[PDB]
Formats: structure tokens, C-alpha cells, sequence
């Protein structure tokens, strides 16, 4: 009878303490009229005709997982399908679905195969955000428990997607958590997918569409930094530098003229990655500096682009101290 | 003798704890009739008496019988009659709007629409400056769930009040159609449309503009400024 919504949160998880301890489902001894009007909300939901779905829907979802095993999880997939495929935006309606179901059908035969296929799929038509990005952590540390023949086609599959988003600048890296997601998820990814180092360098070396404004720039510097981690981390320093030597990266990618008509509108591997890094800074101080502090950019924008500058900055000290890299630090000395 | 009356019918509606029942349902009906008929009549005494009394019956009732009442209490809008009635049980009406289930939503705003029409054009200050805090609440809690056509006559209807002479209405009326836009289907649309109807007002302003138009064009504006943001 109710309208306020978290009396109804307080009522659904108290239903999911009563069916977890082991009494018998006899709170509606004929019929099934809760699950009917739960199944009717969901109608109203779906439409958009509700208040405050925001802090109602993981509950429902949890609810019916756990009533279900015991409603079968086919039905509970169709409703986050119904909820995702028409419906709001998605950080608070289809992705705090998928974290119940995903959460309690991994961690805890062959249609178990079949709804995990369903649910891969559906998670890689939402990787755009960071929280899917946390849920596949857990479904590559739980896949890569199992089995590693799988871990390592399901992480090759998701790496040649991810690649391209990260190229033209699709995914959501806006926030630091974005970043902390993201580098989490190419250390836990495994190693033979991003082994050749054609895709991290060709989704490296790539140029925003207009950096006017500040979003556009912020993920590209994101993106950038978030392969470059990989590539300092995951790689050494001769197969990068030959990498480069083979394909066709000139340093005047993002040179003067190019940054600046873009906001108005033989060469060594070490000269090409030195020049990247040291002009990549030039364009964050450039920005940090010569940009207004309310009309251009916001409050967590301007953290946000200090704290690149941070991570870049230190990404170039590990650079430069480590040992490893010999020839870009020689470069750097015949550069600056 | 009638505040007696009106305290020992409230006395009698609430100690039966019969709930759902035909008959107390029908008692109710006439009972409540009754209540906005106690608050009609002109002393001091009689109206606060069946004021407080008849926020005793609504309060002491939210929990089991809520649509038998904003039945009897809808049915108590369209009538369309006295100032002092309409007013408090507009009131009482937009505070319970909340109440609603999205399953019968729809049927309140068809009904609420012409309703909203005829006391949108009440010359009384009162039943403006009372309808002030109506407008938000009815469309805060039954705003999504309108069309496009509904909305954009219900504007139009709220725009015709801005020529008036008094303060009161247009602020009223300003208020009113802001909060309309606040939460109505697609904020940015109507932000835009009222954004064309309110320069389409004021447009080459080397011309005669009635200035209390003026004054209320300006008024809507410093509402919907705080909004495009």
C-alpha cells in the first residue's frame, strides 16, 4: 500500500533474510499476489513511471535471485534485459541490476554455460562504464580460478573490444575511480592478450577529434595514461621501442600547429615516445594554467586534470629512474 | 450544537475500527461531506474546530482507507463552489497527492487537469496564493505521467494569468508554470518552449507591453533561470 520507497527496501530485505534461513515460503499460503505486484512494479519501472527507482531496484534483484534458488534465472535475465534494452540511463537502473545477478551466479551445467554466455554478452554491450568494469574483475578472477584456456580467450575477446573504445575516446575514464577501475582490469587481464603490442600502441599514438573542450581532452589524456601504465608495467623496453621502429608513428602526430587548430577548431622510437610524453605535458600545464576556473572547466574537472598531471608526471619519474628504460632517458638528455 | 455535532461525528468515524467495510465507507462519504460543509459556515469558531477535526479524520485514516478518500476529496474539488472550502481542501489534497499509487496516477491527472483549468482562473488572492503551493506538489507527484498536448494547454492556461494587475496572481501563475517544467516529461523541451512563448511576449521591445506583463514576463524568468544550469 505503501509510496515511500525505503520502507519497501526495509520489506525486501527482510524477505531475503527470511529465505535465506531455511523456513518454508509460507508468507502468501494460497497464492502469489507479492511476487505478482513485484513482477507489476517492474512493468511500471520498465515504462519509466515511477519516483524513486534509484533506491528500490538491486534489492528486487537480490530478492529474486534468492528466491530462485530455490522463478527461474531465465526470467530474472529478461527483466534486466527488459530494464536495459528500453529504459533510463544506465548508472542506476540496469547497473545495479547486473550487480546482484552477476555477483550471485559466478562467485556462488550446461545451462549455467548458457545464462553465463547471456551475461557476458550483455556486460560486454555495457563496458562503457567503470562499475561493469569492477563486475568483470570479478568475472575474470572467478574464470581465471577455473580454468585458464577460457580466462585467456574471454580476456583476448574483451581486450580487442576495449582497445578501439580507448582509441576514439568512448569509454567513461572522467573520474580517478574510472582510472583505478581501469588499471585493475589490464593487471587482472592476462598476459597473452595484450602481448602483442600492435593494439596498446595503436590505441596510444591517437589524436582527439577537437580539444576544445575539456571532456574530450581529459579522456583522451585517461586513455592515454591508462596504456601507458601497461605499457611500463606489462612490457619491456625493446619490444616497445621495435614495435615503433616497425609501424609508421612520426612525432609530429600532435605537434604545435596541430594542438593549436585543434582548439581554434628518419626518426629513432626514442625520439617519437620522448617528444609524445614531453609534449602530452605541455598540453596538461597549458590547460592547468591558461583555463578559466568556473566558466571553462568545473570543481572536479580541475582535480581531476591536476591528478593526471600528478600520474603523468610520476609515470616519467619510474621512466626515468628505473633502470630499464636506457634509451628514452638518453633521448630525454638530447631533447630537453 | 453544530461544533459538537461536527466533533462527535469525527468521534464516531474514528473509535469504530471497522475498516474496508460498505458501510463505513458510505458513513465516511457523508461524514466528509459533512466536515466541508462544518467548514463552510462564517465564525471563527466553527471553521478551526472542523479544520483541526477534519486533519484528525485525514491523519488518523492514511493508513488503511487512502482512495475512498481522495475519492470523496476529488469529488469535493470539481464542484467548484466557495472559496474557504475549495481552499482547504486544496490544500489537504496537495499534501496527500503523495500518497497515490502509480497504478491509479493516471486517472487523478485526467481528472486533475480541467480541474486545474477552472481554479487557475479564480480572480480570488487567496485561492491563488493558496494555489501557489498546489501546482508543485500535484506536478512533483503527478507530473510524470502526462503528454505533451496536456502539458502544453495546462502552460497556456497558466500563461494567461500573467496580465493580471495583481502581485499575487502572477507570482502565482509564474510559480505555477515553472514547476510545471520542473518535472513534467522532458525538462529541457519545456525549458526551451517556455524560454520561445516568453520571448515571443517581449519581442522588438521598442513597442507597448502593458508593463505589468512585463513585470510578470521577468518574474517567470527568475524562475527559470535557476533551473537552465
Amino acid at each position: 500500500t505503501t509510496t515511500c520507497v525505503q520502507l519497501q527496501k526495509q520489506v525486501l530485505d527482510l524477505l531475503a533474510q527470511l529465505v535465506q534461513l531455511r523456513v518454508n515460503y509460507c508468507l502468501l499460503d494460497s497464492d502469489q499476489v507479492f511476487i505478482g505486484f513485484v513482477l507489476k512494479q517492474f512493468e511500471y519501472i520498465e515504462v519509466g513511471q515511477f519516483r524513486e527507482s534509484e533506491a528500490i531496484i538491486p534489492n528486487i534483484f537480490f530478492f529474486l535471485v534468492l528466491l530462485s534458488y530455490e522463478i527461474g534465472i531465465p526470467k530474472i535475465i529478461q527483466l534486466c534485459d527488459g530494464i536495459m534494452a528500453s529504459g533510463r540511463k544506465a548508472v542506476t537502473h540496469a547497473i545495479p541490476a547486473l550487480q546482484p545477478i552477476v555477483h550471485d551466479l559466478f562467485v556462488l551445467g550446461k545451462e549455467l554455460e548458457t545464462q553465463k554466455e547471456v551475461v557476458v554478452s550483455m556486460l560486454l554491450r555495457l563496458i562503457q562504464y567503470h562499475q561493469v568494469l569492477e563486475m568483470f574483475i570479478l568475472v575474470l578472477q572467478q574464470c581465471h580460478k577455473e580454468n585458464e584456456d577460457k580466462w585467456k580467450r574471454l580476456s583476448r575477446q574483451i581486450a580487442d573490444i576495449i582497445l578501439p573504445m580507448l582509441a576514439k575516446q568512448q569509454m567513461h575514464i572522467d573520474s580517478h575511480e574510472a582510472l583505478g577501475v581501469l588499471n585493475t582490469l589490464f593487471e587482472i587481464l592476462a598476459p597473452s592478450s595484450l602481448r602483442p603490442v600492435d593494439m596498446l600502441l595503436r590505441s596510444m599514438f591517437v589524436t582527439p577529434n577537437t580539444m576544445a573542450s575539456v571532456s574530450t581532452v581529459q579522456l583522451w589524456i585517461s586513455g592515454i595514461l591508462a596504456i601507458l601504465r601497461v605499457l611500463i608495467s606489462q612490457s619491456t623496453e625493446d619490444i616497445v621501442l621495435s614495435r615503433i621502429q616497425e609501424l609508421s608513428f612520426s612525432p609530429y602526430l600532435i605537434s604545435c600547429t596541430v594542438i593549436n587548430r585543434l582548439r581554434d577548431g628518419k626518426n629513432l622510437p626514442e625520439e617519437t615516445f620522448s617528444r609524445f610524453l614531453l609534449q602530452l605535458v605541455g598540453i596538461l600545464l597549458e590547460d592547468i594554467v591558461t583555463k578559466q576556473l568556473k566558466v571553462e572547466m568545473s570543481e572536479q574537472q580541475h582535480t581531476f586534470y591536476c591528478q593526471e598531471l600528478g600520474t603523468l608526471l610520476m609515470c616519467l619519474i619510474h621512466i626515468f629512474k628505473s633502470g630499464m628504460f636506457r634509451r628514452i632517458t638518453a633521448a630525454a638528455t638530447r631533447l630537453f | 450544537d453544530r461544533v459538537n455535532h461536527c466533533l462527535t461525528i469525527c468521534e464516531n468515524i474514528v473509535a469504530q475500527s471497522v475498516r474496508n467495510s460498505p458501510e463505513f465507507q458510505k458513513l465516511l462519504g457523508i461524514a466528509m461531506e459533512l466536515f466541508l460543509l462544518c467548514s463552510d459556515d462564517a465564525e471563527s469558531d466553527v471553521r478551526m474546530v472542523a479544520d483541526e477535526c477534519l486533519n484528525k479524520v485525514i491523519k488518523a485514516l492514511m493508513d488503511s482507507n487512502l482512495p475512498r478518500l481522495q475519492l470523496e476529496l476529488y469529488k469535493e474539488i470539481k464542484k467548484n463552489g466557495a472559496p474557504r472550502s475549495l481552499r482547504a481542501a486544496l490544500w489537504r489534497f496537495a499534501e496527500l497527492a503523495h500518497l497515490v499509487r502509480p497504478q491509479k496516477c493516471r486517472p487523478y491527472l485526467v481528472n486533475l487537469l480541467p480541474c486545474l483549468t477552472r481554479t487557475s482562473k479564480r480572480p480570488e488572492e487567496s485561492v491563488q496564493e493558496t494555489l501557489a503551493a498546489a501546482v508543485p506538489k500535484i506536478m512533483a507527484s503527478f507530473g510524470n505521467f502526462a503528454n505533451d498536448n496536456e502539458i502544453k494547454v495546462l502552460l497556456k492556461a497558466f500563461i494567461a494569468n500573467l496580465k493580471s494587475s495583481s502581485p499575487t496572481i502572477r507570482r502565482t501563475a509564474a510559480g505555477s508554470a515553472v514547476s510545471i517544467c520542473q518535472h513534467s516529461r522532458r525538462t529541457q523541451y519545456f525549458y526551451s518552449w517556455l524560454l520561445n512563448v516568453l520571448l515571443g511576449l517581449l519581442v522588438p521591445v521598442e513597442d507597448e507591453h502593458s508593463t505589468l506583463l512585463i513585470l510578470g514576463v521577468l518574474l517567470t524568468l527568475r524562475y527559470l533561470v535557476p533551473l537552465l544550469q
